[PDB]
RNA sequence: AUUACUUUGAAUAAAAUAAGGUGUUUAAAGCAAAACAUUAUGUUAAUGAAUAUUCAAGCAUGGGACAAUGC
RNA sequence: AAACUGCGGACGGCUCAUUAUAACAGUAAUAGUUUCUUUGGUUACAAGGAUAGCUUUGUGAAUGAUAAAGAUAAUACUUGAGACAAUUCAUUCAAGUGAGUUAGGAUGCCACGACAAUUGUAGACAAGUAACCAAUGAGAAUUUCUGAUCUAUCAAUCAGUUGGUAGUAUCGAGGACUACCAAGAUUAUAACGGAUAACGAGGAAUUGGGGUUCGACAUCGGAGAGGGAGCUUUACAGAUGGCUACCACUUCUAAGGAAGGCAGCAGGCGCGUAAAUUACCCACUUUCGAAUUGAAGAGGUAGUGACGACACAU
């Protein structure tokens, strides 16, 4: 360990992604960038596993040279890019746009999208500092550095991106009725409204949040990402519509 | 090579620390450079990540900030008068940080003379004597093995009459 | 005048010179610097009140406190602005479903803002950088306990 | 012409009507 | 047969040949045993030019 | 007033163990294949077991009987 | 084609000698440090020499050996308009955060100083470049708390040792080092020693419950390249399929001299009760590179294989 790491064996490669223990020794590791090792998805695990559009390594880098993928508004060439969240994914040579989104089961699942609404995106604020010059500026979960805010885009809110233009549409202010989607813990993927934000003075924020069909659970204020204002979301949810049915549920329901 | 490492020490209990790996890099010194008073002589040193750090081996002039006055002046250096952590650094006349040293105030004196149309050659009284002197007492503030220069500022009141003292 | 008894001349990381009645910059003087550390800990009167200097203070330096915190009970006060802090425990084994009473030894700087420290004394401790090979840990409150005829003070 | 105030006068656009929300402020 | 992938990206169809026993190429075909059925993997290059462009 | 105890969680790499589904002809396996749609169409935006662990520490929460230091 | 320039060989692969709070595991901190890559932003109608491949003459038994001369290019090396940023110091006005004379602004000063004097006619669009912010980064590195096998025919151990001040060095805290000062630090709740046929963990074998024994070896972390030591390049190495010196070896030799490090994949000697082919290919997984194309004893396929596991003939 002399320097960085450059390969990921398969085994230590992240649980959401399954890959196959017995496919190969290795694993794409996502090359640096907007999203992290862990909170992301390799262009081309998307491409092969996701939508089959390519059987090998070899047939994923033919597509992403032919320049026919679109990451955000931005054209991408790097077979290992990484995808996080909402961040939208379009191939204009197949007329689809796809979003990629948590579900339930702390997966990456891919939400089909019109192109009206493939045109737009939205960031969690994660700090708002001076700058030099006194010029206030956001950092969004993204990793976009974006130039002067309005005052009102605090640390812990949300804001609706304008891909084409990369203006700021519209913001949610992260308070104690809007609808938030985990991307942390066990709340992987689950979508409700937030009820109570208990404070401690030295390690954390506990956030009690309430499920649509009336159940209750709990996070830390890392893993909250803002939705929406007054239980209206901004975006579509996947099928499940961040409901985690109870285990015999999901059971019963594979049985038949 | 010099080692910063704390696997050559021993425990809080005294005990020998064994030894498990060898010297390494993250770990590394270098030898230190005694900046003494003389003509300008300075190295640039590669650190670690490509970054550089300007050595000064031997420097005369300086940068000294007259706080009341709210001015900064570039000066020669005379002599080192007193080191609070070695006696032989005064003699060898080796610029550290903290380092009373002794300086000429003609920059000073010129402003002074332009500013308020009189000459110095309230303020206390020592500092009026280091004017008629010819040797005014400042204090090195900078790190001069490390950036390569000497800033520093005029002492004055309450520093003034402790360093004073010990001299 | 009575805590500059060292080589250099000691003065606060954050010295700054107030202001005279006049609205000007008075060099004459300086202002104690003295800040609030976090978590529900309040600041001794002699932080502010006091004239002593140190560099490692939580209250007059920048010297902040991190997470973690403890507590214990002061076992020695022989070494200047630092004492060691006995913190008793019990460890739990597993085949015999009992404990055992274990004890580790911490050194913690004790600023001079604490006057009335001395040996058995209970006290919560902050965890800061490391202020030497074995100091990590700062003194944030005490309270006295019973006597034992040696009344070692810091 | 980017540099020339393609993009230089944006940062003068950017800078202005910043200052604009920055006064309201109440 | 079975499912259809339409891969315009890589200029191709691709299907899962069920047999219940240039521009074509055949891959992983295995019977099952006991004779009778037998599976596979077809590829549909269609025009000629992706076939050598996108073929090893 | 703390600690201990206890109940719920948060957070926590996989592989492995247990365990959910799936006729590798059974099975050990694999996490794929299809059950039927006679399947391009559709179930389908298909499965990824809730995959649970888990001790000794650390964080939060409800209770204070049994215990230690209270002061 | 070759060559200059750029990037890479610090990843991957092998082994477990060292190692007894060391390492490692969970945990927490960095308001005590931080690169490389990638990503989002921000700040003259064109100048100067010489160098390889090239040509020519050569030496040596010889190495991945080398000498002279004659030319010739730059996104190599420089100068230079295009107009701030970032560092140190002194003073000062001060809002998020649990908490900061804190991000930030102002005054004066020093050093540093730009956005190639760049590239496609074709696949304005590109492409390239210097600094500075931020992400990547729950990464790297230090550090906090808790947790290890046997031994008292090991009972006292320590003098940079424990702390303080000032400085030095480092990317940075820090006795990491130096000067002065004080006498401190650990120990019967086992310190300091000794042993290990001891790398740690996830885990493995066997178990009614409790447990006992093992873990070199898939994966994570650590350390090493015959033994120490010292360094170069670079963003990352105290690198060894890099260099220098000493010790112990091995090989070539024209006897003058020269390189080399299979604890990489095959294979050979020795050792032992004890362990396989001097095979083929980048088609799978993935890594590197000027890049859809080239390499890869990583990886895959094949050969030996009563270590084991499953089904099944007579």
């Amino acid at each position: 360990a002399r320097g960085p790491r450059h390969h990921l064996k398969r085994l230590n490669a992240p649980h959401h992604w399954m890959l196959s223990k017995l496919g190969g020794t290795f694993a794409p590791k996502p090359s640096h960038g907007p999203h992290g090792m862990k909170e992301c998805l390799p262009l081309i695990l998307i491409l092969r596993n996701r939508l089959n559009y390519a059987l090998n390594g070899r047939e994923v880098t033919m597509i992403v040279k032919n320049r026919t993928i679109k990451i955000d508004g931005k054209i991408r060439t790097d077979t290992r890019y990484p995808v996080g969240f909402m961040d939208v994914l379009s191939i204009p040579r197949t007329k689809e746009n796809f979003r990629l989104m948590y579900n339930t089961k702390r997966r990456f699942c891919l939400v089909p999208l019109t192109a009206e609404q493939a045109k737009f995106k939205l960031c969690k604020i994660e700090k708002r500092v001076l700058g030099t010059g006194a010029i206030p500026y956001i950092v969004t979960h993204d990793g976009r550095t974006i130039r002067y805010p309005h005052p009102e885009l605090q640390a812990n809110d949300t804001i609706k991106l304008n891909l084409e233009t990369g203006k700021i549409v519209d913001f949610v202010k992260f308070d104690i009725g809007n609808t938030a989607m985990m991307i942390g813990g066990n709340g992987m993927g689950r979508v409700g409204v937030i009820v109570k934000r208990e404070v401690h003075p030295g390690s954390f924020e506990i956030v009690h949040i309430k499920d649509a069909k009336g159940n209750t659970f709990t996070t830390r204020l890392n893993n909250v990402f803002v939705i929406g204002k007054g239980t209206e979301t901004l975006v579509n949810l996947p099928l499940d519509k961040g409901i985690k049915k109870p285990l015999l549920q999901q059971v019963n329901e594979t049985i038949k | 090579g010099i080692t910063r490492d704390s696997r050559h020490k021993r425990r809080a209990t005294g005990g020998k620390k064994n030894s498990m790996q060898k010297k390494k890099k993250n770990t590394m010194g270098r030898q230190p450079a005694n900046t003494r008073l003389g003509a300008i002589r300075v190295h640039d040193v590669r650190c670690r990540y490509g970054i550089i750090k300007r050595r000064a081996l031997r420097l005369e002039n300086g940068n000294f900030s007259w706080a009341s006055q709210s001015i900064t002046k570039g000066t020669k250096i005379l002599n080192v008068v007193y080191n609070a952590s070695d006696n032989d650094f005064v003699r060898t006349n080796t610029l550290v940080k903290g380092a009373i040293i002794e300086i000429d105030p003609a920059p000073f004196r010129l402003w002074f003379l332009k500013f308020y149309g009189k000459d110095i050659a309230k303020f206390d009284e020592a500092l009026l004597e280091g004017f008629q002197s010819g040797r005014v007492l400042a204090c090195i503030s900078s790190r001069p093995g490390q950036t390569g220069s000497v800033e520093g500022y005029i002492l004055e009141g309450k520093e003034l009459d402790f360093y004073s003292k010990k001299i | 005048m009575a805590e500059q008894t060292e080589r250099a001349y000691q003065k606060q990381v954050f010295h700054h010179h107030s202001r005279n009645e006049k609205g000007e910059i008075d060099f004459g003087n300086v202002k104690r610097y003295h800040k609030q550390i976090g978590m529900g800990f309040v600041t001794p009167a002699e932080a502010i009140k006091g004239t002593y200097i140190d560099k490692k203070c939580p209250f007059t330096s920048d010297v902040s406190i991190r997470g973690r915190t403890l507590s214990g009970i002061v076992k020695s006060c022989h070494m200047k602005r630092t004492i060691i802090v006995r913190r008793d425990y019990f460890h739990y084994v597993s085949k015999y479903q009992r404990y055992e009473k274990r004890h580790k030894n911490i050194a913690v700087h004790c600023s001079p803002a604490f006057r009335q420290l001395k040996e058995g004394d209970h006290v919560v401790i902050g965890q800061c950088r490391p202020l030497s090979k074995t100091v990590r840990f700062n003194v944030l409150k005490f309270t006295s306990r019973g006597t034992g005829d040696k009344k070692q003070f810091a | 012409k980017l540099h020339k105030i393609a993009m230089l006068k944006e940062a003068k656009r950017y800078a202005a009507i910043l200052n604009r929300y920055k006064v309201l402020k109440a | 047969t079975r499912n259809l992938i339409v891969n315009p990206l890589l200029c191709r169809k691709q299907v899962v040949v069920d047999i219940y026993h240039q521009t074509i190429v055949l891959n992983g075909f295995v019977t099952k045993y006991g004779g009778g059925k037998t599976s596979g993997f077809a590829l549909i290059y269609d025009t000629l030019s992706a076939l050598k462009k996108f073929v090893p």
